[PDB]
RNA sequence: GAUGGGGAAGCUCCGUUUCAAAGGCCUGAUUUUAUGCAGGCCACCAUCGAAAGGGAAUCCGGUUAAGAUUCCGGAACCUGG
């Protein structure tokens, strides 16, 4: 054949750019991006930079070409392109000035569902299970945020909802294994089938809408999210023979409105599981109630909340300065009882966490080659080097930790 | 959709919430009105505020009817509207820091034995001692409004929402007139 | 530089009817219902805005439901149709008579003024054939009128035509003269 | 019913079939961050302004370890928002490589 | 020689840039009254037309009933990935 040019074949066609992208598809980035958060897609590095790039030198992103072209065949976007003419015609109902037009409008349009991008972005039930952290953690995340102008309420609302049914579920089974507490908020370690996975839960208290942040990635992948979980949990109940949707209770969701609200119900194989067996704790007012409850309720019996109408029990939570009455019918443990138990899982004594004594510090669950080195090659040389310095650099952790300790040990 | 029931007012100390309204539309705030919600700081629109029904109080709420309403939020409500918003204008000088530490309610305080957010709720929600002395401290939660948008769906949204107002605002004017109650724990759900 | 055709050739048409000189037949528009009562006729036209394809649907198909189980008046609405339109016009039956001034073929609307005035009946020009069309679930008719009137709108129906005929068909009766057009 | 209904069942497809189906990269577990660490952890005065004075992405510890006495002193985290968005970001912008370590 | 046009009743003739909306490159956290797209640069514009024009690269030896820079042995050189 005729001379082929240098870059028509290889790397110059198996990866396509970013902007020849969005020209290829169509589709506006916003779109576009929509489209490849739902799916899953990243960009990728090639070996060599400039050969991808027309052997251009340039700081360009590089996407597979099979991804995209799959990714052309995908409903939603087409879907897209249905809502956009929609609002267009919306608008134009609107600005025409006959409402009941775009009412009538507005009840015949149906959303788009995630169903079979899920179908195919997790073959297998265990693949959603090993990759559920991010949603867990964004769930966990925007529950606890407040409605503003750009998440709405509602939204806010089923967030909410759906970690409220995950947590009934994880008590009812009892699958907590390994929890945490830090600066970012509290850490639960769940074990949905033997996949251990981990979700972070910030602290129930006001948090801080900065405007750098943009929320409308959040929301596409709250939106993901949510259709995720809500089939993660619906296989889940019907695996644990549970009803699904969950009925919740609106007397317990008046009072107390959480963990015992939903009252969960059909139609204890590990010592985490165990724990506080058969017992009642009292939880005083100071104390989080709604992380320490639901510890509680998946290792052992049941809690008695602070909350009233506004004792059989065995122990008493606080955390006040001074200890109030310390009735000889309770036994008086701080809060990091429950956590040093279920990291110990043997339920660690309690008479090191009495009110007003010290708590214990809170621990994570998780020469002759001077010349030898002559004979080194540069390459091996520097990876040598390189090594040396690693060490050194981990070497650190130790001895200033050490020193600190000392320094410490002073008084 | 709807039902109401004629009940006689009582004497006690209920816990009432108030949301304001930002109307009639035509109406310059008076000066009545302008001193009755300057004193209660209900100075901007959709400004939440606690306060007590006390027999005092009643003649101002009839009032200032028109430019808020009225309700009896449940507990758990309460308790979500406080660890999800609140204000802290102190020295920090005019600094609205929220509620995300709570030693600083025992440093602000500490005598009252007002120690965690969660004591100002039990005091607000069992009408405490300290209830005076904390509502001001909690300065009005600054509650989201509506959709808050105009566009193609949030006009529409904003439209129906406003038509439900006829359904259920509503004041005869009279003297007589009853004060509207309403279920503050859907309007909240709504809101937040 | 270079534009596209189109736009140069509607740019030439604006710039030379804005300077050729025109019979009074022509540019009897350009003087036309002011802001204040042209909102004024919109707000009170607004009232009467003709049952859409799906209320009249919705309706009959409701009456029917009722009628399978086992009186009202004539529905008061503005007349848009130009044929309609000119029928009431003639013969006294129109009451207020609202024309377009931006109608494409011209031809179609100069005597409609001419004809009113001559009948004696109320005439007002309004900006925009599109914004009749917003309030007639069209997207332009060119022509709007008014016939019988509920008794509660009646006041307000008399008031807009004293209103219009003090403002612009005492007042600009002088449009006879002035060629238009004579702009520099 | 909507979404009532198991998508999966029975089923032992693999996604990483193809090579280019890179691995999600879940995040480290936490290590030593806790609300009560050992005091040794502590940044001191100085190195805390020196961490503060770094830029951002090379901020391994996000923030000072604090010994918080009681549970209830514990505050409020306002950069969760931030590490989730960045964690977001990262999933669908970082670019991925395959690499053995 | 179409292309956008004009003349010709018409089979058709003119015209090659002719007053055509005549395509080809890149960037962004997702574009703020909240997930319908913004911005940066150039202004030419198909095709055919040469086996004596320019060109990427094979030399030798031997072999047939007719073929050799092609068939066989050895050793060579160009393009792309």
């Amino acid at each position: 054949m005729r001379i082929k040019k240098k870059n028509t074949r290889g790397n110059a066609r198996n990866f396509i750019t970013r902007s020849q992208a969005v020209r290829k598809l169509q589709v506006s980035l916003a779109d576009f991006r929509r489209l490849c958060i739902f799916k899953g897609i990243y960009p990728r590095e090639p070996r060599n930079k400039k050969k991808a790039n027309k052997g251009s030198t340039a700081p360009t992103t590089f996407y597979y070409a099979k991804d995209i072209q799959y990714l052309m065949h995908e409903p939603v976007l087409a879907k897209f392109r249905e809502h956009k003419t929609f609002a267009r015609k919306l608008t134009r109902a609107l600005g025409r000035g006959e409402v009941s037009s775009a009412k009538r409008l507005e009840e015949n349009r149906d959303s788009y569902t995630l169903d079979h991008i899920i179908k195919e972005r997790y073959p297998s039930f265990p693949d959603a299970i090993r990759d559920i952290d991010d949603a867990l953690n964004m769930l966990f995340l925007f529950s606890n945020l407040p409605s503003t102008n750009q998440v709405s309420s509602k939204i806010i609302n089923d967030a909410q909802k759906i970690c409220n049914q995950w947590l009934a579920y994880v008590a009812k089974e009892r699958l907590v294994r390994k929890v945490f507490v830090s600066i970012k908020g509290v850490y639960y370690q769940a074990n949905i089938k033997g996949e251990e996975v981990r979700w972070l839960v910030p602290f129930k208290f006001p948090e801080n809408i900065p405007s750098d942040v943009d929320f409308r990635i959040m929301l596409t992948f709250l939106e993901f999210y949510s259709t995720l979980l809500h089939f993660v949990l619906y296989k889940l109940y019907t695996d644990s023979g549970l009803i699904y949707p969950p009925k919740l209770d609106l007397k317990k969701d008046k009072i107390i409105s959480g963990l015992s609200s939903y009252i969960l119900e059909s139609r204890y194989d590990s010592p985490v599981a165990s724990l506080f067996s058969a017992f009642v704790f009292y939880v005083s007012r100071e104390v989080p109630i709604d992380i320490l409850e639901f510890l509680i309720l998946s290792c052992g019996g049941n809690v008695i909340s602070e909350a009233a109408m506004d004792s059989k029990v065995t122990h008493q939570i606080v955390d006040r300065p001074v200890l109030k009455n310390k009735v000889a019918g309770r036994t008086y443990i701080q809060p990091q009882w429950i956590f040093d138990c279920i990291n110990k899982g043997e339920l660690v004594p309690a008479n090191k966490y009495l009110p007003g004594e010290a708590l214990p510090p809170h621990l994570s669950p998780w020469e002759e080659k001077k010349l030898k080195m002559i004979m080194m090659s540069n390459k091996q040389k520097k990876l040598y080097k390189k090594m040396k310095y690693s060490n050194a650099k981990k070497e650190e952790q130790a001895e200033n930790l050490k020193k600190k300790k000392k320094q410490i040990a002073k008084q | 959709g709807l039902i109401r029931e004629k009940t006689t007012y009582d004497g006690k100390p209920a816990l009432l919430f108030i949301v304001r309204v930002r109307g009639p539309l035509a109406v310059n705030i008076p000066n009545k009105a302008f001193k009755i919600l300057s004193l209660l700081r209900l100075v901007e629109t959709n400004t939440g505020v606690f306060v007590k029904l006390t027999k005092n109080v009643y003649p101002l709420l009839k009032v200032i009817a028109p430019y808020v309403v009225i309700g009896k939020p449940s507990l758990s409500s309460i308790r979500s509207l406080i660890q999800k918003r609140g204000r802290i204008i102190y020295k920090g000088e005019p600094h609205e820091i929220v509620l995300n530490d709570n030693n600083i309610v025992e440093e602000q305080l500490g005598d009252h034995g007002i120690i965690c957010v969660e004591d100002i709720i039990h005091e607000i929600a069992t009408m405490g001692e300290s209830f005076s002395v904390c509502n001001f401290f909690l300065q009005p939660f600054k509650l989201n409004r509506e959709v808050s948008g105009f566009g193609s769906l949030n006009r529409l949204r904003k439209i129906k929402q406003r038509e439900a107002e006829s359904r259920t605002r509503q004041f005869s004017n009279a003297a007589t007139a009853p004060v509207i109650e309403v279920d503050i724990d859907s309007l909240l759900a709504k809101l937040n | 530089v270079k534009w596209p055709e189109y736009v140069r050739v509607q740019r030439q048409k604006k710039i030379l009817s804005i300077r050729l000189k025109v019979p009074p037949t022509i540019a009897q528009f350009q003087y036309t219902l002011d802001r204040n009562t042209a909102a004024e006729t919109f707000k009170l036209f607004n009232k009467y805005r003709p049952e859409t394809a799906a209320e009249k649907k919705e309706r009959l198909t409701k009456e029917a439901a009722a009628v399978a189980e086992g009186a009202s008046p004539k529905p008061y609405a503005v007349k848009y149709g130009l044929n309609h339109v000119v029928a009431l016009i003639e013969n006294k039956k129109a009451k207020l008579v609202l024309i377009a001034n931006d109608v494409d073929p011209i031809e179609l609307v100069v005597f409609l003024p001419a004809l009113c005035k001559k009948m004696g009946v109320p005439y007002a020009i309004v900006k925009g054939k599109a914004r009749l069309g917003t309030l007639v679930n069209q997207k332009t008719s060119a022509v709007a009128a008014l016939t019988e009137v509920r008794a509660e709108d009646e006041a307000a129906l008399a008031k807009l035509v004293s209103t219009i005929d003090a403002n612009f068909a005492d007042k600009y009766d002088e449009v006879k003269k002035h060629w238009g057009g004579g702009i520099l | 019913e909507n979404y009532q209904y198991d998508l999966w069942g029975d089923s032992t497809e693999t996604n990483d079939h193809v090579m280019h189906l890179r691995a999600p990269k879940l995040p480290p577990p936490t290590n030593e961050e806790s609300y009560n660490p050992p005091e040794e952890y502590l940044l001191s005065p100085e190195e805390k302004e020196a961490w503060e004075n770094t830029e951002y992405s090379e901020r391994e510890r996000n923030f000072i370890p604090q010994k918080y006495s009681a549970l209830r002193k514990v505050p409020g985290y306002g950069e969760s928002i931030r590490e989730r968005f960045e964690r977001s970001l990262d999933l669908y912008l970082a670019p991925r490589v395959r690499k053995n370590k």
